[PDB]
């Protein structure tokens, strides 16, 4: 058989179903739901007892560009899973049919570039976690920012402009001090891979030079005080998708881009910073929580308090401590599950219903949408830090390695339990309670697919809140791979 | 029963030559990057047929005495 | 074979009537097109480098300048190709587009011109050969003789080009003056660390670089691309920048210059900020080539800068090709002709294109996110390959205001973008009158170049490494 | 769900049928919002096309054989069938449904049923399944973590070590492990460390 | 069960352009650490069943084991391959 | 390092920004647009003297102070210099807040370019190019672009210090029974 001849009838398979029913809904939600069982194949056929590189392959190769290499010399992009990255691929091809399915009902005007640009991302964000250089690595982590544009500015909300702009500056702006530390990589070392990466010891100096870029690229992607402000706007005005994927997948490239590009390579420089990062990580804390206790937007509510998980997990992963490392992918997945799930609610439920996030319109929402309030209240306890769900171990662990690196430091930023409580608790105990809104008439109580989606993004959350050692057949390497001490 | 993941020898091997093809396009690239930027002759850099640089001048009024090395 | 089209076409075109020019613009079309297939292979005349001087020592012929000739053949091509079909048989559009009866012999002069310059090795033929690109478009920006704009611009343009050739023929006696010679070959380590002889050789790099709009001497070029016809502005923006700094990469003539650093900073920042309150088309991509001419300045600066240079002026010339072909297209659907010459002027009246042409506009977004730098497309590999030279050799607060330019530039270029994507009243529906097959295929070519030609990168470097090292 | 289930006929005499109908926004409103402002008979023809969206026009063999212009057909006077049917729905606050033995359908109240979301058979049924089998697949996973490896490994080690703990009994093996373990050091991280010791 | 044994590489008798080594390496230092870990935990798990039958007698029952696990705590602990694999004692 | 002379250097500094504000009144004056003659150079002149010689004199008095305070040759005298002509042009507007943003933001500006080198040329015997690079051969002192394999623990002791992990002997071998 051929390659060609599938992927041929695949493609006049969607053809067909184009021409005779006009949308790519079904078809893209197919996929995404192949496209998972296909990964978990790829889980069934992993070996955790390797912290080698599996799943290997080449792409645009000299001697086959249109193809996967087999060459001795190798010279094009490289791609291939450890588990850490299938964690989050896991997490990826999760929440992609979520984000598709989140958006089915609410888009009737140019329908199939919206799903087209969604799906787009999504597997963008795939192959940025199978990539193994840092070139590929790059022309991945920026590819999103055309796209986001366009969905934010043609299928967002009112200020909807301003959004769209930002997401591109702000990041592109990080990224090109991220592409300056990456051409001296190259040009230094003659090569751009994460495999032996780690054998390449530079001088301190110049380890100074290039952590520096990074770590601006990982300001402005993270988010982290002081260039946290685009975040509250973009995740706002954009469409719902758009909020789900960002908050759930591009924030934790950020993560993984520390934990791949940053500590195997600039080992000493990292050592050196690290009370920098602290210093940054615990103002993006505590002053992102008070500045969320005065907001009057839903969306941009649940918006500033992704910042401070965030956060949290960068005390977790600049710790170096294996427990610090494990919180911090814990606190990834657990945010990536939760914080969708309150999107959900703030931007396809409640703003599909009423069209306005200001807070002052809303209260009562439990006498006519008590379905809805269970969710809120089960939600609001999950985000800050309840145990039996994830976020409650990654926030343990992360702030156990925050204390162990600097004691003072990280038992400062323990008030993070008590200021997610506030702004968290502050805004479901108005919505959920007093008597229903006079600005407001009745509508529907949650539906049968915003109930699938939020009881998917519980269910997981617990699982791993009150298991979360399932996680470890693929980190034990990695919580051991990322340390300095001799 | 299920799981058949590849072994940890044959993961080992593979890995091992995608870096052992990465370190030889390393050392290509040092050695292009070495063979540019390297003094060519005068043949390969101006003039293949005609490879003396030095001049011969006019022909009209030569004097005997106006050649030098 | 362009002397031969120029003595053929002279005679041609002198016994052929009016009605005859866009068919004798297709012939010579056809004409390129075979010259590109069939005489390339000459190609293996440069294996391993090998460089051959011709007619005496006046002419050098290297890989290099092969290359910008194959380039220059495939940009005329394009150019030749959208004054010989028709966008739409209308009568707008046989008043907006006509071709004069001398304009292709005025464009293969200018391009014999061109290709003198990147092949010079000695300063007599540099000189004739800059004179015979200046006044070929001169009489180009004036062949338009019904425009009040084109012939003030035609003026103007004299005049600075006559003064910056009083420039560069003043560096080269000079150069006569203490050396003896016309030829730069004569110089060497020894000439150079003896002889101070900077101030002749930057003098020279000025008069050629000011021709192309190199700050604080860019608004008058600005005002010459704004006041002349779209299908001259196209031309006279790329060709000759392209023959000039061809010449001076080929020529290591300001290798640690401080004068070309401080002036290209200026033409980053420049090109960057003035283009931010532009409400014209035209302006606006003048300003973007003159950050882009900035960014071709920093590899002047190098002493081994073929990669980069070859790399970024291919990208750069098939993305100033596609987005003036993009705006060529969109004036079937702006609602006001604003004249016969520049039909489309002011960003807004680009305002819904995607509810009218939609792919279009993801051209357009291609191109732009080109011009921005964003991966996988081509301008990032040439914004990195350019990083990757100039942190090489030491540039470390001009990469900096690189990045700076380069994010102050996507506020204009993402201008043009976010006005095409924007909702608009009185859509289009339908429209019996379709756009050509060929200008359209040409189009769709550049775009899929700039999207999918990252696939060959690695390709191209195996090449380059055989036929330029 | 057929096979083969197009028929040509129907669709193109479906065009015109329905373009003699009003718009599918305008048609139950009347333009004063008001469901008895449609007339009786206007209000079963409404019901009898619009129970015609939920019926098999269409199978794979002939979405994969056919030209564009019966596609398109199917297409634009499919729309019209969709939208009729959720106008209604919504306006009315009734779904049509035609009972066994009489032909004639007329809008209806009960709705504890015969109706279905077609996102339900892809998640329930490939989405669902695979994040069940992820489950099983991460819990039997973990039973290959290194703690259960490096346990067997050290028991072995003592045991090599000290091969008379093999000939005790069965149930004392474990305390006699435990005790040499806590005696000793079977580790081999100072081995590896050669240039360290100096 | 199959129960596996690889062999153990060190940092100092090899290659690093080998890469096989290198990870064979890498690979046996967290192995060895989880070992200690291990050990560790046995302590751990023998003192807490000694506190659980002594009770007030496990200020001097248990004193040894105690005082063990203190000692093993700071130093039998996962602590990362780089810093060896990056740095040389010797020099 | 060797001292800086102050006055001298400042002085020059005053006539050569003299001698650049004239110039630039002169352009002005010549490409002006209102009626104009050799009266209005120094009338019609928008404070260009005075901006000149104001930031010569603050840039290098500034400066050269700095390096004899710190007893320093270093970017860190480039970030004064360029606070103290970032507040004279910035005292022009008759403002607080602009005053302040002129003198941190150009003093950053400055102080980056100093960073840098301060140079908007290149080195070029301090450049990768032209320096030894790649892998160094036998333990021998690594430079700056050169690239190792494994470094030494003394050398990683001293550039970062004992503590938070990083320790003289390795923890295992430092802890090994003696037998
Ligand atoms: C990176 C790595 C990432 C790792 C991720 C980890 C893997 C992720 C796994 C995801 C699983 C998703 C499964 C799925 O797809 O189901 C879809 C489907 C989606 O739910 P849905 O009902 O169809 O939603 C639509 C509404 O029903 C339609 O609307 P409605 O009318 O039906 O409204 C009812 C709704 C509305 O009510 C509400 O509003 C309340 C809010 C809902 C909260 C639900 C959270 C769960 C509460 C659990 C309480 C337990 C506390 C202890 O309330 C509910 O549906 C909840 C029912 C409560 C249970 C009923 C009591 C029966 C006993 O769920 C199921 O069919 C059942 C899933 C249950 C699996 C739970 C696992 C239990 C394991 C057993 C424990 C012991 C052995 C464990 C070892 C296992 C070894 C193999
Ligand atoms: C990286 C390069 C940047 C690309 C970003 C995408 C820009 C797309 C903007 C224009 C657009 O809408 O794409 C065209 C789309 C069809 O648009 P559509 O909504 O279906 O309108 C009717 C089409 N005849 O057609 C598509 O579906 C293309 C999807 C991309
Ligand atoms: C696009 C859709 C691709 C879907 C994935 C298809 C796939 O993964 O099939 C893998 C197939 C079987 O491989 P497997 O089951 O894992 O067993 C390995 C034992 N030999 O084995 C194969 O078919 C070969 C491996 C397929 C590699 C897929 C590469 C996809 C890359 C898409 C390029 C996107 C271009 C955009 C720019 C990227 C820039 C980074
Ligand atoms: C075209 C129109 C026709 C009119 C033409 C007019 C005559 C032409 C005049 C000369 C040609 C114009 C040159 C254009 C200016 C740019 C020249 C240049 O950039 O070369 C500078 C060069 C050093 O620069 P660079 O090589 O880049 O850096 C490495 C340094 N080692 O090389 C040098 O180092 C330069 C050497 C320094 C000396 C400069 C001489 C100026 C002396 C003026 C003193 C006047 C007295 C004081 C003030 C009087 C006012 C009252
Ligand atoms: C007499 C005694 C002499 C004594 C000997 C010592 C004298 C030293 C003299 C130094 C030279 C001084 C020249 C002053 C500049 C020329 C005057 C001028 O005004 O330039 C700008 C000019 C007209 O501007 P204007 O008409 O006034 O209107 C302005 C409204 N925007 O319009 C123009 O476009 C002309 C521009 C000329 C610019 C020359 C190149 C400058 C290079 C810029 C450096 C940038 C580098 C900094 C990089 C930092 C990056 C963040
Ligand atoms: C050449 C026509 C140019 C017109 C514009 C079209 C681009 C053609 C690129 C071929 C270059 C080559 O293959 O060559 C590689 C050249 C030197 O090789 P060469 O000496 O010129 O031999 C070529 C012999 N030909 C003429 C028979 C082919 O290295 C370079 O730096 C090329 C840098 C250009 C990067 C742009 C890539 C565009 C994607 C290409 C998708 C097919
Ligand atoms: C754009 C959509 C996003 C999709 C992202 C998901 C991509 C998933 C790809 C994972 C599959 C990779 O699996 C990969 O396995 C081996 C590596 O040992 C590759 O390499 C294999 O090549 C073949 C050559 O004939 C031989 O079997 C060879 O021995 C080797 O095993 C395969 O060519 C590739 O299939
Ligand atoms: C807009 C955001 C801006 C933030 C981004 C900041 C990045 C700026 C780059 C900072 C790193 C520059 O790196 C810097 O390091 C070395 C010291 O290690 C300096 O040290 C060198 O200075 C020069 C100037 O005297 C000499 O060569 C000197 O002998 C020394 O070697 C270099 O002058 C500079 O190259
Ligand atoms: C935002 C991140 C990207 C910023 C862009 C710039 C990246 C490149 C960083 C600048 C490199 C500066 O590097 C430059 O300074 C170092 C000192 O620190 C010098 O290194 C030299 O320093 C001298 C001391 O003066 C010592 O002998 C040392 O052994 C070495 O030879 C080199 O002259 C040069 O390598």
């Amino acid at each position: 058989m051929f390659l060609t001849s599938i992927l041929l009838s695949s493609l006049y398979l969607f053809n067909r179903i184009l021409a005779w029913q006009g949308n790519v809904k079904h078809f893209y939600l197919f996929a995404s739901n192949l496209l998972l069982l296909f990964i978990v194949v790829l889980y069934i056929n992993f070996n955790t007892f390797s912290n080698s590189f599996q799943f290997n392959f080449e792409l645009f190769n000299s001697l086959n560009p249109f193809g996967l290499s087999n060459s001795d010399i190798s010279n094009g992009l490289l791609f291939g899973i450890d588990g850490l990255s299938l964690t989050f691929i896991l997490l990826t091809v999760l929440l992609i049919p979520l984000t598709l399915l989140g958006n089915w009902y609410n888009i009737n005007f140019n329908s199939n570039l919206y799903y087209t640009l969604v799906l787009a991302i999504g597997l963008v964000i795939l192959l940025n976690f199978w990539a193994l250089d840092y070139i590929s690595f790059y022309i991945l982590f920026e590819a999103t920012l055309p796209l986001l544009f366009i969905l934010i500015h043609i299928y967002g909300s009112s200020d909807s402009e301003r959004a769209s702009f930002y997401v591109l500056m702000f990041t592109l702006s990080g990224s090109l001090f991220m592409l300056l530390s990456i051409v001296v990589i190259s040009i230094v070392l003659n090569t751009t891979n994460f495999i032996n990466h780690n054998l390449f010891v530079l001088s301190l100096d110049l380890q100074t030079i290039i952590w520096l870029g990074l770590f601006i690229a990982i300001m402005v992607k993270t988010p982290l005080f002081p260039i946290h402000v685009w975040l509250p706007v973009v995740h706002s005005e954009s469409p719902l998708a758009g909020s789900m994927i960002l908050a759930g997948l591009i924030l934790k490239l950020a993560l993984y881009a520390i934990l791949r590009l940053l500590l195997p390579l600039l080992c000493e420089a990292q050592i050196l910073y690290t009370p920098m990062i602290y210093i940054i990580s615990l103002l993006t804390i505590i002053l992102t929580s008070l500045a969320t206790l005065r907001q009057i937007d839903l969306k941009v509510i649940i918006a500033y308090s992704s910042i401070s998980h965030m956060g949290i997990a960068i005390l977790g992963v600049c710790s170096n401590t294996s427990l610090g490392i494990y919180g911090s992918i814990v606190l990834g997945v657990a945010h990536g599950f939760v914080s969708p799930a309150l999107f959900l609610i703030v931007g396809g439920i409640l703003y599909d219903r009423y069209h306005i996030r200001i807070v002052n319109y809303y209260k009562g929402l439990t006498t006519y949408m008590p379905q809805l309030a269970t969710y809120i209240i089960i939600l609001s306890f999950a985000n800050i830090g309840t145990p039996l769900t994830g976020n409650f171990t990654g926030e343990f662990l992360s702030l156990q390695g925050g204390f162990i690196r600097n004691p003072i430091i990280g038992g400062i930023s323990c008030i993070s339990v008590l200021l997610a409580a506030i702004y968290q608790l502050k805004l479901t105990n108005k919505l959920t309670g007093g008597i229903s809104s006079i600005y407001m008439h009745r509508t529907n109580d949650v539906t049968i697919r915003e109930k699938f989606i939020m009881n998917i993004l519980i269910i997981s959350t617990l699982i791993i809140g009150i298991c979360p050692q399932i996680m470890y057949n693929l980190l034990y390497w990695t919580v051991n791979n990322y340390i300095y001490i001799i | 029963t299920f799981f058949h993941p590849k072994s940890r020898e044959d993961i080992l091997n593979e890995e091992a030559k995608i870096v052992q093809a990465l370190n030889n396009q390393r050392e290509l690239t040092i050695k292009m990057h070495e063979l540019k930027r390297e003094e060519k002759d005068y043949a390969h850099s101006y003039s293949p047929l005609f490879s003396d640089p030095v001049p011969q001048g006019g022909s009209i009024g030569k004097a005997p005495g106006s050649s030098r090395e | 074979m362009l002397i031969l089209a120029i003595i053929s076409l002279i005679t041609f075109v002198s016994m052929s009537k009016l009605s005859d020019n866009r068919a004798i613009i297709r012939l010579i079309n056809i004409y390129l097109i075979l010259v590109l297939v069939l005489d390339s292979f000459l190609y293996l005349l440069f294996l391993n480098n090998q460089t051959y001087t011709v007619m005496g020592e006046l002419l050098i012929f290297n890989s290099f300048t092969f290359y910008i000739d194959m380039l220059i053949y495939f940009i005329m091509i394009v150019i030749s190709s959208l004054y010989g079909y028709n966008l739409y048989n209308n009568n707008l559009y046989k008043t907006l587009f006509e071709p004069k009866k001398e304009l292709i012999i005025l464009f293969l002069i200018n391009i014999l011109g061109a290709l003198l310059i990147v092949h010079s090795n000695d300063f007599i033929t540099l000189f004739v050969a800059i004179e015979l690109q200046s006044y070929s478009i001169y009489l180009i920006t004036a062949i338009y003789n019904s425009s009040y704009k084109a012939s003030k611009a035609s003026m103007l343009y004299f005049f600075m080009g006559g003064i910056l050739s009083i420039l560069i023929a003043y560096s080269i006696n000079t150069y006569y003056s203490v050396l003896n010679s016309y030829t730069l070959h004569s110089l060497d380590s020894l000439i150079i660390n003896t002889l101070d002889l900077n101030l002749i050789l930057i003098a020279l790099s000025l008069g050629l670089l000011f021709k192309i709009g190199i700050a604080p001497l860019h608004k008058w070029l600005i005002s010459i691309y704004e006041n002349t016809p779209i299908l001259i502005t196209i031309y006279i923006s790329l060709i000759p920048k392209i023959s000039i700094l061809s010449y001076l990469v080929l020529s290591n003539i300001s290798i640690n210059s401080l004068v070309i650093s401080i002036l290209a900073i200026l033409t980053l920042l420049v090109g960057s900020v003035g283009g931010l309150l532009q409400i014209k088309i035209k302006r606006l991509l003048a300003f973007s080539g003159l950050t882009n001419a900035g960014y071709m300045m920093l590899l002047l600066l190098l002493n081994n800068n073929e990669f980069s240079y070859l790399y970024y002026i291919t990208q750069y010339s098939i993305s100033h090709l596609a987005i003036f072909m993009i705006i060529i297209f969109s004036i079937y659907y702006i609602n006001y002709i604003n004249n016969q010459y520049n039909p489309i002027i002011y960003v807004n009246q680009l305002k819904g294109l995607i509810h009218d042409n939609a792919y279009l506009v993801l051209s357009m977004a291609i191109v732009v996110f080109s011009f921005i730098g964003i991966p996988p497309l081509l301008g990032f590999f040439g914004k990195l390959n350019i990083l990757m030279s100039i942190l090489n050799n030491g540039y470390y607060f001009i990469s900096i205001v690189l990045i700076v330019a380069s994010l102050i530039s996507a506020l204009y270029y993402l201008y043009l973008l976010n006005v095409s994507i924007q909702d608009k009243n009185n859509i289009l529906i339908n429209s019996n009158e379709t756009v050509s097959s060929v200008l359209s295929y040409i189009l769709s070519s550049l775009i899929i170049l700039i999207t999918f030609g990252f696939i060959y990168n690695s390709l191209i470097i195996d090449i380059f490494n055989v036929y330029f090292n | 769900f057929a096979l083969r289930a197009y028929n040509e006929e129907k669709e193109l005499a479906l065009k015109q049928r329905l373009s003699q109908l009003p718009p599918p926004g305008k048609a139950f409103v009347t333009a004063e919002g008001e469901p008895r402002p449609a007339k009786e008979a206007e209000l079963a023809e409404l019901a009898e096309i619009a129970a015609l969206y939920k019926t098999d026009r269409v199978g794979i063999l002939d979405i994969l054989l056919l030209g564009n212009k019966h596609a398109r057909l199917y297409r634009d006077n499919t729309a019209l069938l969709k939208d009729y049917y959720y106008n209604g729905r919504r306006i009315l606050d009734k779904i049509p449904v035609k009972d066994k033995q009489t032909g004639k359908v007329t809008w209806e109240i009960k709705r504890e049923g015969a109706e279905k979301e077609d996102w339900v058979n892809q998640m329930y049924f490939l989405y669902a399944p695979s994040l069940i089998l992820l489950l099983i697949v991460m819990v039997y996973k973990s039973r290959e973590d290194i703690t259960f490896w490096a346990k067997k490994e050290l028991d072995q080690r003592v045991l090599d070590k000290h091969p008379e703990i093999n000939d005790a009994p069965e149930n004392e093996r474990d305390a006699l492990i435990v005790e040499r373990i806590i005696a000793g050091d079977y580790d081999k991280l100072a081995s590896l460390q050669k240039k360290a010791t100096p | 069960s199959e129960h596996q044994r690889p062999e153990l590489v060190s940092f100092d008798d090899i290659n690093y352009n080998d890469h096989k080594k290198v990870r064979e390496a890498q690979e046996s230092y967290t192995r060895e650490q989880f070992i200690r870990l291990e050990a560790l935990k046995t302590v751990r798990k023998a003192l807490e069943k000694c506190y659980e039958e002594s009770g007030p007698n496990h200020f001097e029952d248990c004193k040894n084991l105690a005082e063990q696990y203190l000692d093993m705590l700071p130093t039998h602990r996962l602590q990362g391959y780089l810093g060896y694999q990056r740095n040389d004692p010797s020099k | 390092f060797h001292p800086y002379n102050t006055l001298g250097l400042a002085t020059q500094s005053a006539m050569v920004g003299l001698g650049a504000g004239v110039v630039a009144a002169a352009a002005r004056n010549s490409l002006a647009t209102g009626p104009r003659n050799i009266l209005t150079t120094f009338s019609k002149s928008g404070g260009v003297v005075t901006i000149f010689t104001g930031a010569s004199i603050a840039y290098v008095f500034t400066y050269c102070s700095a390096a004899n305070l710190r007893e320093r040759k270093d970017g860190w005298n480039h970030m004064w210099a360029g606070a103290a002509t970032g507040a004279v042009l910035g005292a022009r507007t008759k403002l607080v807040p602009a005053f302040i943003g002129w003198t941190v933001l150009c003093g950053a500006a400055c102080g980056l370019f100093g960073w840098t080198g301060a140079r908007f040329n290149a080195d070029r015997k301090a450049s990768l190019e032209q320096s030894p690079k790649g892998f160094v051969q036998e333990d021998a002192h690594q430079t700056f672009w050169e690239v190792v394999h494994r470094r030494p623990l003394s050398l990683t002791v001293e550039q970062l210090g004992e503590g938070r992990g990083i320790n003289a002997v390795p923890i295992a071998t430092a802890t090994e029974a003696p037998n």
